[PDB]
């Protein structure tokens, strides 16, 4: 028998800046989203979901200088948490 | 120690699993068995671009999300310098691998320029755009057109401009 | 003195379905989005944050039946957790 | 009980706050003092057309969310049956708002039909569009358009269509 399924579902995206706007790189350090990201999941995949660490990355771009942008989940479509349990 | 696959990412032990499959129910994703399952990532970076500078540093980026993912046991695509035509080729492949199907999520990574549209592809100018839209990614990697990854998590990042504005406001305080 | 701040930040969107698709409505009870969101609210504001609930709401649409939707959440720069904190 | 102020709310008690403060450090938005704060919500639907069928129904969803909202603490404006360009009228002064200055946040919900470009006016047909972006929505309640709701969540609510389809694809089991 065949059954219905979503046809869009367990999705998220993140995106290095807001609609309109500009994101940073360093031609040495590469990008700081990139950066940002990583530093993170290494910190966080251990203890949070993908969304949770996502906030915390944005939370870290808070404080505007001279080179700002924020970062931006879109088109979130997650009905669970995605835990990674690195080591598992 | 960081000499093992996970390199530097930071452990889940077996008390932390226990307790986050505690202080949540049964809205966690299913992760599958470590020996069997075949998880698999796609990074596309444009550095090299017909039109619009060089992607200077783009090399850190891919060398740093390579790790990562490899270290969250991801097998590791990296394509670089495509039109957004190869873009979605490449899309359409991944979505076309028969992995996906003994694996639990996928991640997908975007490093190009940019504008308010979308990704830039190699080709990309004003006069003759070359852009892949986000809207095509979620397309070519839902359950229409990628049933393997249908009920699993797909994370997409993307390195990117959305527009020329520097995203700030001045307040007086 | 003047001091930068991003143009946007603290956003979070959520809407009925997923883009391309349909959202439902009932005549006598009302838009099933709706009716979920203020059940989830009244039940869960107290304990999760607004981003918590929203994923609450999308898992309750998992099984898809004849009306069929997948509420998404668009467009986050919430760099924090929000809470209601009902009753204070 | 039901009685008071959040109706069926379930409330939090100042244990469980302080449990909410302690899992998390200072990644939680601050919550002005109950006594002075001036808490502002939105709630715009359409629910009479020139063209498009009538959105029987959405006194439920009028109720429903009003009350809700005000359980929450919110002081609600309803405002029904507007154009795009009443909508963004509206959005405007509802910007302007002097209360947001002594408020925490925000909610803005919206109810009409909708296509893929967004939400649907009063006035809406084929022929003549009659269309609110959400791009539009985000544009005149951020920090330019709206410096009183600096730093505070800003909660956008819509029910409408985003197109056409079902939404939905067929699996064998
Ligand atoms: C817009 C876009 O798509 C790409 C995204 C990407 O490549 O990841 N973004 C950029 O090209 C932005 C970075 C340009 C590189 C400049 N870095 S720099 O440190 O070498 C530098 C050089 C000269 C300067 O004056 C500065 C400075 O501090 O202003 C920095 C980008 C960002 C803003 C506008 C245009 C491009
Ligand atoms: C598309 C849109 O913008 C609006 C959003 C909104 O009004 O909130 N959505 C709809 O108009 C959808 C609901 C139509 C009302 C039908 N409800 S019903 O229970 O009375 C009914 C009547 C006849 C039927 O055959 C059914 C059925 O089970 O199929 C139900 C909407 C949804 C899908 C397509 C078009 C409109």
């Amino acid at each position: 028998a065949i059954k219905k399924a979503h046809i869009e579902k367990d999705f998220i995206a993140f995106c290095s800046s807001t609609p309109d706007n500009v994101s940073w790189r360093h031609p040495t350090m590469g990008s700081v989203f990139i950066g940002r990201l990583i530093e993170h999941m290494q910190e966080y995949a251990c203890s949070c979901d993908v969304e949770e660490i996502f906030r915390k990355v944005r939370f870290s771009f808070e404080q505007p200088d001279g080179r700002a942008q924020m970062p931006t989940t879109e088109r979130v479509t997650l009905t669970r948490c995605f835990y990674l349990f690195p080591g598992h | 120690t960081s000499s093992g696959s996970e390199g530097n990412v930071k452990l889940c032990s077996l008390e932390e699993a226990q307790r986050i499959w505690k202080q949540k129910s049964a809205e966690i994703y299913p992760i599958m068995d470590k020996s069997s399952r075949t998880r698999l990532a796609l990074i596309i970076c444009n550095e090299e671009f017909d039109s619009i500078p060089r992607r200077t540093g783009a090399e850190v980026d891919i060398t740093g999300m390579t790790m990562l993912l490899q270290n969250l046991g991801y097998s590791v695509d990296v394509k670089k310098n495509l039109t957004a035509s190869d873009m979605t080729t490449e899309l359409e492949a991944f979505a076309h691998r028969p992995e996906h199907k003994t694996s639990d999520s996928t991640f997908l990574v975007f490093m190009s320029h940019g504008i308010r549209e979308g990704i830039c592809g190699k080709k990309h100018s004003e006069q003759v755009p070359d852009i892949l839209q986000l809207n095509a990614i979620f397309n070519m990697l839902n359950t229409k057109n990628c049933p393997s990854l249908k009920d699993k998590p797909k994370v997409i990042i993307i390195q990117a401009c959305r527009g020329d504005s520097p995203g700030v406001v001045w307040f007086k305080d």
